[PDB]
RNA sequence: GGCCGGGAACUCAAAGGAGACUGCCAGUGAUAAACUGGAGGAAGGUGGGGAUGACGUCAAGUCAUCAUGGCCCUUACGACCAGGGCUACACACGUGCUACAAUGGCGCAUACAAAGAGAAGCGACCUCGCGAGAGCAAGCGGACCUCAUAAAGUGCGUCGUAGUCCGGAUUGGAGUCUGCAACUCGACUCCAUGAAGUCGGAAUCGCUAGUAAUCGUGGAUCAGAAUGCCACGGUGAAUACGU
């Protein structure tokens, strides 16, 4: 089921499947179950109607999918358009966590640019 | 450069420490500093005193400072004058009741530090570097001992290129822990360059 | 060693004691959860070098800021140099 | 009922101080607990030997802090002072406690 | 009557108490299996036993500490075979014949300086 | 920015910036306390932050507060 | 070199008691995890011994009988040229190599769990079916094809 | 509950001593040295490992530890202060850590160790906190107390070979603590994000046994920045014809 949108995890346990929802990890997923009244081993797919209904209803609290990936980029901009070292880093494809650039950074900049 | 320090590699056996005194981690650190301050002063104020060793014991807030000089007379002075003089300074330099006992010497020609400190002095006196070597050796080997090895560093004769001199008589097994060797050095500050000196005196095995 | 620097350390020592020793407490005091006082938190501005985390030990003998051993209070070098002449008690070539 | 923390750098020395405290204390009443050894704490010291570069050099030293327990049972009036009449050796260290 | 056997290997100190009676085995105040049960360990302990009858031979009191799994097991086996000599100084010849009386002088090597693990020499590559 | 509880700043900028609050905006503020957090009092003020070379015309802004006057003045020159 | 070691005596198989089987477990063993090894050797040694119906060490032996090389080439740098010369493999080596090949090939059988893989490869071997036997074929073909130097 | 008397046996602690010499046996070797096995024994062939590095070689390294001949700087190459830089990044090379998973991941249960550190320290107990951590405050200068409830492992269960409950980089939001001071540039916690990576060319490195491999533990430096260094123990291989 859409649950939060598109994402339709099946077979996998409710917990490990719920995580598929863009914006939740082992924590948010493991809690949403009990909080809603669902086991862990329970297969989201095999689950009965209500056993999937509450999910959506409760996951509506925390932000997910779009909104997240959406506003998440806004926060990145807020500082970029600001002009602080942080933002400045992004508009330069350089690490903000204060790492070393002279070496190791392929994840930030990318593969060699010889 | 190799060869481990003998007196150091023997600090456990056949060779006693030069500062036997207990102390905990806290003040152990500062405890050495004073040990250091007193030594240099006791060494400067006692130039031609011909002192070789200078043990240092630290009992209950007290200090020992046992000097092993070849010329005690001067170290003593007029009725213990010189000695008494030093004692006060030490106590002040260490900030505690310090003492000072004198120790004679079993022939200077057989003591490391002495033979060294001396052999070096001669150099400053513009004496044939080579002569001093053999001279000091001859005596040591004569007054006893079973082995000796003098070694003068570089810049001998004032050559543009420094070169270490050798020479040594008798057996000097530095590899034998159970050999006991009187080793000591002394730098000779020449008119144009320092000149290290190392003396190896083997008295007896066990 | 650098004489200038060698003395530089000393000053920072006295200051730290002659001041913060009996003043730095302010932190756990007006600058801690009791009544945390922006005012008192702005007062600390005056000593500076009085801070403890400003020393560098340095070799008592020489002054090597690096090679150091709290125990002997000397630099990695001097330790070995002196330890060999038996100037340091109970210290000898360790092996096992 | 009185403990004696004996600490020396070399066993040769410590043993003497111990055998001494016990020796005299044996003829002043107390039966004494006994010259117990206890584990020896040995601080090690690894340090570069060569100046500048040559990390694969280094040199190791150590300090074996020997100790004894002693502790005299059934103390005595004279016994206590009997220790003042005997307390030397700079290499050793005592710490009489309860 | 009752016998005792030290036994130790790889810094593993063990204490055995050879005592006549069926064949109980209690290590560290616990069952032989409650320590090495269903493990390739509770076999070596019986080795000296299985070699000269057990289960219906006698019961010992094991008290081992220091070391590890294989350490404990191996250690105990030593104490046992050791104490056995007390009950009968003859069976030794056989115990020894099977490499028992001996003590594994094998011990972890101290990490030498310069190396990376007592022997592991870090690659220098560039020659 | 971790400072647990208590936005820290240097006394200098404070006594100086406060004057600006009343006297109103005007010339910059030659300051080196780039490690001090920006406050809403200096909001849109004429400040100046050092960076090894010299000072830079730093002006406070709405959201530009919980930050340090320094994270707005780049130091190292890069192409 | 001058040294003259030999065959480091190995502890006999626990659940059985066969020296050969023992070393087979070591070859498969990894990270000094001897227990984990046995937990895999037997599990697979059983799932197979079952099918074959006969005792493990039999189905085990048969499997090896195939993956058993008799000769191999030995590099030789004589005369500025590395001539590949074959030679009959000693008895002890024969069993070793076989076991090594079996595991090394079984480990990369893309199955689900090591155990299952081992079991399969062990079977295929008993009838020149798996990769284990394959190796021996390529190795044996190396020889003869160099019999000239032989 | 060694908990209590009590017991000095045992483990241990730590000072002294015994023990291994090719000493003994036989064989090869000239009836030598030796070598090869065997006995006895905890250990056998300089038992294992340290420490110990000849005469000298490289005008090898270090005037930045220190010392020093000479030469230079002496309102300046000297001295002080704040901020910045030494953490720059389009690159390349060496040394490492963690991965690519099922000899594994994850959950729960749960067993065995060594060696060390500590009054400006180690810091429990209990209280609060998702957690880092905070409050209160005992004990220990230490086989008493604390750091400290080892990891692999063993049981059970789940996962199902998937770029996958693999792997964690990156980054976003919010916080703890150290120190005047965490922008530049600290460590860590929480939620979220979840890259590359599917065992790596030519070439190349270490290691012959408690070694390799693997798994944890402590310390020095130190307010606060270890995957480094030094050190400890658990588990525990393969192979050696031959030059
Ligand atoms: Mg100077
Ligand atoms: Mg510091
Ligand atoms: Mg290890
Ligand atoms: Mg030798
Ligand atoms: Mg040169
Ligand atoms: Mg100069
Ligand atoms: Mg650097
Ligand atoms: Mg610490
Ligand atoms: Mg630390």
């Amino acid at each position: 089921a859409r649950i939060a949108g598109i994402n339709i995890p099946d077979h996998k346990h409710a917990v490990i499947a719920l995580t598929s929802i863009y914006g939740v990890g082992k924590t948010r997923s493991k809690a949403i179950l009990a909080a809603a009244g669902i086991a862990e081993d329970v297969k989201i797919s095999e689950l009965s109607e209500g056993q999937i209904d509450t999910l959506r209803d409760e996951v509506a609290k925390f932000v997910v999918e779009g909104d997240l990936r959406r506003e998440i980029s806004m926060s990145i901009k807020r500082l970029m358009d600001l002009g602080c070292y942080r933002g400045l880093r992004h508009r330069r494809g350089l690490p903000v966590r204060g790492q070393r650039t002279k070496t190791n950074a392929r994840t930030r900049k990318g593969p060699r640019k010889p | 450069g190799q060869k481990v320090h003998p007196n150091g590699i023997r600090l456990g056996i056949v060779k006693p420490w030069n500062s036997t005194w207990f102390a905990n981690t806290k003040e152990f650190a500062d405890n050495l500093d004073s040990d250091f301050k007193v030594r240099q002063y006791l060494t400067k104020e006692l130039a031609k005193a011909s002192v070789s060793r200078i043990v240092i014991e630290r009992p209950a807030k007290s200090i020992r400072v046992t000097i092993h000089t070849a010329r005690p007379g001067i170290v003593i002075g007029k009725k213990g004058e010189d000695v008494e003089k030093l004692r006060k300074v030490v106590a002040d330099i260490a900030g505690v009741p310090a003492q000072i006992n004198i120790a004679e010497v079993r022939k200077p020609e057989l003591d490391a530090k002495l033979v060294a400190d001396s052999i070096t002095s001669q150099l400053e006196r513009r004496v044939m570097f080579r002569r001093a070597m053999k001279r000091a050796v001859q005596n040591a080997m004569r007054l006893g001992a079973k082995g000796i090895k003098v070694e003068v560093s570089g810049r001998l004769g004032g050559a543009e290129i420094a070169r270490t001199e050798w020479y040594r008589e008798g057996r000097v097994p530095l590899h034998t822990l159970r050999a006991d060797i009187d080793y000591n050095t002394s730098e000779a500050h020449t008119t144009y360059g320092v000149i290290g000196v190392k003396v190896w005196i083997f008295k007896g095995e066990i | 060693a650098k004489q200038s620097m060698k003395a530089r350390e000393v000053k920072r020592v006295a200051l730290a004691d002659k001041y913060f020793a009996k003043r730095a407490e302010l932190k756990a005091i007006i600058s801690d959860v009791n009544a945390r006082w922006n005012a008192v938190l702005k007062l600390q501005t005056l000593p500076r070098d009085s801070s403890p985390s400003r020393q560098r030990n340095r070799c008592r003998q020489t002054g090597r800021p690096h090679g150091f051993l709290r125990k002997f209070g000397l630099s990695r070098i001097k330790v070995r140099e002196a330890a060999m002449r038996g100037e340091i008690p109970g210290l000898k070539k360790a092996s096992w | 009922r009185i403990r004696i923390r004996l600490k020396a750098f070399d066993h040769r020395l410590i043993d003497q101080a111990t055998a001494e405290i016990v020796e005299t204390a044996k003829r002043t009443g107390a039966q004494v607990r006994g010259p117990i050894p206890l584990p020896t704490r040995k601080e090690r010291f690894t340090v570069l030997i060569s100046p500048h570069v040559n990390k694969d050099a280094r040199d190791q030293y150590e300090i074996r802090t020997h100790l004894r327990l002693v502790d005299i049972v059934e103390p005595t009036e004279k016994t206590v002072d009997a220790l003042m009449r005997l307390d030397l050796a700079a290499g050793v260290d005592v710490q009489i406690s309860l | 009557n009752q016998y005792y056997g030290t036994g130790r290997r790889k810094s593993s100190a063990a204490r055995v108490f050879i005592k006549p009676g069926n064949g109980k085995i209690v290590i560290n105040q616990r069952s032989l299996e409650q320590y090495f049960g269903r493990e390739t360990a509770r076999m070596v302990v019986r080795q000296p036993l299985e070699l000269v009858d057990m289960v219906e031979k006698l019961d010992l009191y094991i008290t081992v500490k220091g070391g590890g799994i294989s350490g404990q097991a191996g250690a105990i086996r030593h104490g046992i075979t050791r104490a056995l000599m007390e009950y009968d100084e003859s069976l030794r010849s056989e115990l020894r014949k099977a490499g028992f009386v001996t003590r594994d002088a094998r011990q972890v090597e101290r990490k030498k300086v310069g190396l990376r693990k007592a022997r592991r020499r870090p690659q220098f590559s560039k020659r | 920015r971790s400072l647990k509880k208590g936005p820290f700043i240097d006394l200098h900028l404070l006594k100086k910036v406060e004057k600006a609050v009343e006297s109103g905006d005007k010339k910059p503020l030659r300051t080196w306390s780039r490690r001090s957090t920006i406050f809403p009092n200096m909001i849109g003020l004429t400040i100046a932050v050092h960076n090894g070379r010299q000072h830079v015309p730093v002006f406070v802004t709405d959201e530009m507060v919980g930050h340090k006057l320094g994270e707005f003045a780049p130091t190292r020159t890069y192409r | 070199r001058r040294r003259v070691i030999g065959q480091r005596k190995i502890l006999p198989d626990p659940k059985f008691g066969s020296e050969l089987l023992a070393k087979f477990v070591n070859i498969l063993m990894v990270d000094g995890k001897k227990s984990t090894a046995e937990s895999i050797v037997y599990s697979a040694l059983e799932t197979l011994a079952q099918r074959s119906g006969k005792s493990e060490l039999e189905a085990f032996e048969v499997a090896l009988e195939n993956v058993r090389p008799t000769v191999e080439v030995k590099s030789r740098r004589v005369g500025g040229s590395t001539y590949q010369v074959p030679v009959e493999v000693r008895p002890v080596r024969r069993n070793a190599l076989a076991m090594r090949w079996i595991v090394e090939a079984a480990r990369k059988r893309g199955d689900k769990s090591m155990a299952l893989r081992l079991a399969n490869e062990l079977s295929d071997a008993a009838e020149n079916k798996g990769t284990a036997v394959k190796k021996r074929e390529d190795v044996h073909r190396m020889a003869e094809a160099n019999k000239a130097f032989a």
